[PDB]
RNA sequence: ACAGCGCUCUGGGGAAUUCAGGAGGGGAAAGCAGAUGUGCCCCGCGGCGAGACUGGCGCACCGCCGGACGAGCUGCUGGGG
């Protein structure tokens, strides 16, 4: 016979207090059976009685795992306290339903005065808790704060991050994606700096003959103005761009004195300098881009960054999708990824998906094992040299 | 009887806070 | 074989949620993908430029035991597209990706793991697809993520134990409904490997059957997986849902 | 990291007396590469890594694969022994030994497999 | 102006848009799931969105350009129809002489 | 839904009072079909499928309008034999299904227990509320009801028999802390209004343990420090008063909210030559203060949030006036 | 077209609309197993329960099993004021 029987749910745990309960003997009825299932000859059976929620997702975490492990909670054993009659089983006793043997142990030797049965002994209970969690959507809804799945969704990945230790050692995402953005923008780069090319060579071409590298061409259009301000060596800018005195300013402007192109307008002008500063702006973050990026995958996969070097090494990770399945690929699917270019081909392939296991299954990875497999491939150079 | 929430004592003190003042009012 | 860049067409396939893509001089098995443009373990899919977002991913029977039943003609699988699926053995979690893309945004895919590494592969297909979770625990204790799993309509069961009859038998116990569809996967050559395997399934059915399911079907999907057996029954009930 | 590591009494001898039947059977695989797509094909009966191979890396990967198709692994604690027990003349540290449709290696197979599905 | 959600209950965000939605996103920005990510990176994603919205800033006034443009080539045209269709038919016609080539269906 | 057929018996229960209104001269009949249709809708809308704590109120107010309007016109027409019993009775059988239906609704529990410390029902109102509070056990609000009351009863152990549980509980926002040493100095104020509790060393073991409870902060113990230090007439006040703030000297050596206990503390118990000579010094520890290497802008801001009070307060001297607003106004 | 076969026959189709049923899905606290106003004190019976006793057993010896008093608190739709 049950009186108080606990409930365990992702959001926080509630004691229900079973009236007219269920007959044990019968309990393998159809009648019985749909009883249970249906939810209008249910709640008869079912009162609540206590609710108590968790504080925060840290405390719900920290349930998850003294629940998992066995050990009840000492704000488990305060709501017990709250909610239970005192009293210890010296003439009368109070029966509790659990689910977990293990915690029905615990909180009969916490409190003397509580016989618990659990739902692995006794299929009374099993089938009580059952018709609870079955219904549980229904009996808590009117103090349920939202919805359960939420919950449950971020509960069960905060316990299964926390047994794992995940994100210490997963950054194969953040690799991928930089590198994604990173050729990204070098097309948007190298196709605005065509476009400010053309569209200020209309006015002057012999920018365009005389100077290439167009992100230089992006800040000396930037620096220029018009076609009618030019002196040399004006302030601090022409000497750390390129050589100032003596080899292409002198060259500039006699460019610009014996120039024949169209006058251009304030406002065009504006908006060509307003070009040039957005594209000046995306080289910068490239750079940026780069040197971070170099720096992750020296922390992330420094075996493969020595070996093949970054921008290939992370190009072969990006392909791939991930360091696990770079791993998991063989040598010959990381290849898919004369004789001398086919043989060192594939000697290079082993020793990349070597470099590969190696950099994922350590938990911080080290150099010394990469920088041994790069002077593996300089004596196979030097062996191939030897020809 | 669950009826009411009954007052402490040393065998139902659950945290420092009801140890404390079970302690202060035993020694006064 | 079917070559990248063949034009398929898709059909729906009698399942609720599967679709079939024939085309040209191979058919194939295909599950609407829920996170598009990123293959989870490096599987084909099919683009469909309807009149970019919507995309497919191809279902590789020799490498799910899920597909491979669905090729070998179940006459039903249970999870309808919003019914909620607790998956045990889900390991790395490619047929866990293609069993949450089937139940969709609306349900639930409850995927229980055991090995940790397999445990990391999981915790990152569940991080991309938004209705799985993840629960690295023994499924042999399922004490342990009673917190976590609520009231399932289907019980997938992919362990090779020889405890296998006793894992479902009290993972069902604790999360199944009334009349609860359940499909386990049946290796002879694990449950017992000095029997024949007609004989081993014949075991692990009546097995079940004092475990308090009913047993609907069984087939023995042979041209995909040698000596398995997928075996579908109801729990404790005759019909599936009601 | 290799939590299924084989005991020494006689267990791992009767690893390296079965692979070395398997490698005279030729129903066997020797080397990493090749035991991965053994698996990834799904011919893999059962599967021994070694346990001192220099950086365990390599024999950490191909469990991945091998939990996620399901296939019986352990290790053995001595590739120079693994090598001499395959017949290869070069240390090797990862064997799998696949399946045929008849043999008494396969009965052979079938009780090692028990007793390493005992073991895990 | 967000910046982890770590400093998300710090944060102002009113200037860019009002609440009873800039609530929610604190609400969801407690109760996420996502995984912590170190400063190093954040500052990528900082730069990256300060580039985006360079882009978007540069955008706008290239479009306030165009219209004062189409206003000074063709007025007629443009209290027509807009400054931007105008420029689509220019793009399409090549010149303005070569639309004026064109006829009425055309 | 055979709502049709629970509300016939509540509206057979509630028809024997309605004879006797109608064998007396106090309603006629108009009155009473008036009164029997708008009970039958009430009965049939609170029992319907679709059912709101808003209604089940609304129903409330109806009932208990009625039972003063039938006293009204009793006490009009002096009549003595028609009781308010049945009445009582019913509304708590309304309140009673209400708090079934909607269990979790603060509004319905606290207008239920407004009801019960109204007419009169202590031990069902202790009742009641050890039900409400074990189905909300994170009301901080709740928790100093069940405690105030108590207290204003006169149980002193029940009173904190419900205080302590509660800070067992709600341990996220100090609200409840600070209500406990409230009534605990309270009960200390009592107790020197009746003339160990000679030490007074429950307020210091609270704040101890405050100490240590995870809402630990320094706006926290200057909450403590305002709950303390309003009624300081008492015997051992500048002895708790010292030891929160020796204290928060020990744990936040530089915190602007250190600096403002150590800015209010001298001024206990004033109100007068005891007045102004610590308004003086505590003057100078002002002044100390905003000179000395602290977050004047914080500080400033709680320092004229004080001076705000303290301008609140009237009958001063108009040169400390003026003084007063010459430092508010250079901050 | 002949021949044959099948269904169906107030001939057969499409549409609007009225009525009589059936099956399936989703939703809903969807909750009348015994419906009695509140408070006090007294009686009866029952619980906690600090503390004080006492009998028997105890060849791994370490401990067990049992009676009967009880301050204080408290429950009762048991009946009476």
């Amino acid at each position: 016979v049950v009186n108080f029987l606990l409930f365990e749910s992702a959001v926080g745990f509630s004691l229900f207090e079973v009236v007219h309960q269920a007959d044990t003997v019968g309990l393998e009825l159809p009648e019985v059976k749909d009883a249970m299932k249906t939810l209008d000859k249910f709640g008869k059976m079912v009162k609540l009685r206590s609710f108590n929620p968790w504080t925060s997702a840290a405390q719900g975490l920290e349930a998850i795992n003294l629940i998992s492990e066995g050990i009840m909670p000492e704000y488990l054993k305060s709501a017990l306290e709250m909610n239970l009659p005192q009293t210890s089983g010296k003439k009368s006793k109070v029966v509790l339903g659990v689910a977990d043997k293990k915690l029905a142990g615990e909180i009969t030797a916490a409190f003397p005065g509580v016989q618990c049965e659990a739902a692995d002994t006794s299929e009374v209970v099993a089938a009580l808790l059952r018709g609870i969690r079955t219904h549980a959507n229904k009996l808590h809804k009117s103090l349920q704060e939202g919805d359960i799945g939420r919950a449950q969704l971020g509960l069960g990945h905060a316990y299964s991050r926390a047994k794992v230790k995940f994100s210490v050692h997963k950054n194969d995402n953040h690799i991928i994606q930089g590198i994604a953005t990173l050729d990204a923008l070098d097309k948007s780069i190298n196709q605005g700096a065509m476009r400010v090319r053309e569209w200020y060579g209309w006015h002057f071409p012999e920018l365009i003959r005389i100077v290439s590298d167009n992100i230089t061409y992006a800040k000396v259009v930037l620096a220029i103005g018009n076609k009618s301000s030019l002196t040399d060596e004006s302030v601090d800018d022409l000497a750390n761009v390129l050589n100032q005195d003596q080899d292409k300013a002198l060259a500039i402007i006699q460019a610009a004195k014996v120039s024949m192109g169209q006058d251009i307008s304030e406002v065009d002008l504006q908006m060509v300098r307003d070009l040039a500063s957005n594209v000046t702006s995306m080289a910068d973050y490239r750079r940026i881009l780069a040197e971070s990026l170099d720096k992750k995958m020296s922390e992330v996969a420094p075996n493969l960054q020595v070996i093949l070097g970054t921008p290939v090494a992370a190009r072969l990770i990006a392909h791939a999708g991930s360091l696990t399945n770079l791993a998991k690929y063989p040598a010959s699917t990381l290849q898919i990824l004369p004789k001398v270019k086919g043989r060192i081909s594939r000697y290079l392939a082993n020793k990349c998906s070597i470099a590969s296991r190696i950099d994922n299954f350590s938990e911080k990875p080290t150099r010394h094992f990469g920088e041994v497999l790069r002077q593996q491939l300089e004596q196979r150079l030097e062996w191939y040299a030897k020809g | 009887d669950a009826s009411e929430l009954q007052p402490i004592t040393q065998k139902t003190s659950g945290t420092e806070l009801e140890q404390t003042i079970l302690a202060i009012m035993e020694e006064s | 074989g079917a070559k990248a860049g063949k034009k398929v067409i898709v059909e729906p396939h009698r399942h609720k949620g599967v679709f079939v893509a024939r085309g040209g001089k191979e058919d194939l098995l295909c599950t609407a993908n829920l996170v598009p443009g990123e293959s989870v373990y490096g599987e084909k899919r099919i683009s469909v430029e309807t009149p970019t977002k919507t995309e497919y991913r191809i279902w590789n029977p020799f490498r799910s035991k899920l597909a491979a039943g669905i090729l070998g003609g179940l006459e039903t699988i249970y999870m309808k597209p919003g019914s909620k699926v607790l998956y045990l053995g889900a390991a790395s979690g490619t047929s866990v990706s293609h069993v949450a893309d089937i139940v969709g945004p609306t349900g639930a895919v409850y995927a229980v793991e055991f090995s940790h590494r397999s445990g990391r592969d999981l915790i990152n297909m569940a991080t991309r697809r938004t209705n799985v979770i993840p629960i690295v625990e023994d499924a042999r204790k399922p004490m342990a993520y009673r917190m976590l799993v609520p009231m399932v309509d289907v019980i997938f069961a992919d362990v090779a134990q020889p405890d296998q009859a006793r894992i479902v038998g009290i993972n069902a116990r604790l999360f199944l409904k009334q009349g609860g569809g359940l499909l386990i996967s049946i290796k002879a050559s694990c449950i017992d490997s000095t029997a024949p395997p007609e004989q081993v399934f014949a075991s692990e059915v009546q097995k079940l059957r004092e475990d308090k399911f009913f047993p609907k079907e069984q087939l023995t999907l042979e041209p995909y997986e040698r000596d398995h057996a997928m075996v579908s029954c109801v729990y404790l009930q005759k019909e599936f849902e009601g | 990291a290799a939590w299924p590591k084989a005991e020494d009494p006689a267990l791992v001898q009767e690893l390296l007396d079965c692979v070395q039947q398997a490698s005279h059977y030729r129903q066997l695989k020797k080397g990493a590469n090749e035991t991965t797509k053994s698996v990834n094909r799904g011919t893999s009966e059962l599967v021994i890594l070694a346990a001192d191979t220099q950086p365990l890396s390599i024999v950490l990967h191909i469990p991945l694969i091998c939990e996620e198709k399901n296939v019986p692994y352990v290790y053995v604690p001595s590739k120079v022994a693994l090598g001499r027990a395959c017949g290869v003349s070069r240390a090797v540290i990862a064997v799998s030994l696949t399946s045929n449709e008849a043999s008494d290696l396969n009965s052979k197979i079938r009780a090692l497999r028990d007793k390493v599905e005992r073991l895990a | 102006a967000l910046g982890l959600r770590t400093n998300a209950p710090n944060a102002d965000l009113s200037e860019i848009l009002p609440p009873e939605i800039e609530a929610a996103v604190k609400a969801a920005a407690d109760i996420s799931m996502g995984t912590e990510i170190s400063t190093e990176d954040y500052e990528n994603i900082k730069l990256l969105a300060v580039q985006v919205v360079e882009r978007s800033e540069y955008r706008r006034q290239l479009a306030e350009y165009l219209q004062n443009r189409m206003k000074a080539i063709s007025p007629n045209m443009t209290e027509l129809i807009g400054a931007l269709v105008g420029a689509r038919l220019i793009a399409h016609s090549g010149s303005l002489v070569n639309l004026a080539k064109n006829p009425g269906s055309t | 839904a055979w709502v049709a057929d629970k509300a016939r018996f509540y509206l057979e229960r509630a028809a024997p009072e309605l004879r006797e209104w109608e064998e007396k001269e106090i309603f006629t009949k108009d009155e009473i079909r008036n009164l029997v249709a708008k009970r039958s809708d009430f009965e049939h809308l609170v029992l319907a499928p679709g059912t709101k704590p808003t209604d089940f109120l609304n129903y409330v107010n109806w009932e208990r309008s009625l039972d003063r309007l039938r006293a009204k016109r009793c006490a009009r027409l002096n009549i003595r034999s028609v009781t308010s019993h049945a009445s009582q009775a019913r509304t708590f059988g309304i309140f009673e299904r209400a708090v079934l239906k909607h269990p979790g609704s603060i509004e319905l529990w606290l207008a239920y227990l407004e009801f019960a410390a109204q007419v009169k029902a202590t031990k069902r109102w202790r009742r009641i509320m050890t039900r409400a509070l074990r189905l909300h056990p994170m009301n901080a609000s709740l928790w100093t009801l069940a405690g105030r009351r108590a207290a204003q009863n006169g149980d002193m152990q029940r009173a904190r028999a419900h205080f302590l549980r509660g800070c067992r509980f709600c341990t996220r926002e100090p609200t409840l802390w600070l209500e406990y040493a409230r009534c605990e100095m309270d009960w200390l104020a009592r107790m020197e209004a009746k003339k160990p509790a000679l030490s007074g060393a429950i307020p210091i073991a609270v704040f101890d343990v405050a100490r240590k409870q995870p809402f630990w902060g320094p706006a926290a113990a200057e909450k403590f420090f305002d709950v303390f230090a309003k009624f300081g007439h008492l015997s051992c006040h500048e002895r708790i008063i010292s030891h929160v703030v020796t204290t928060m000297q020990e744990l936040f050596p530089n915190h602007p909210c250190t600096w403002s206990v150590h800015i209010r503390q001298p001024l206990v118990g004033v109100d007068t030559p005891a007045f102004p000579k610590a308004l003086r010094e505590s003057l100078a520890r002002l002044k100390a203060a905003l000179q000395s290497t602290t977050d004047r802008k914080a500080l400033a801001t709680k320092m004229v949030a004080w001076m705000d009070g303290i301008l609140a307060i009237e009958k001063l001297d108009a040169a400390i006036r003026t003084v007063l607003e010459h430092t508010k106004r250079s901050l």
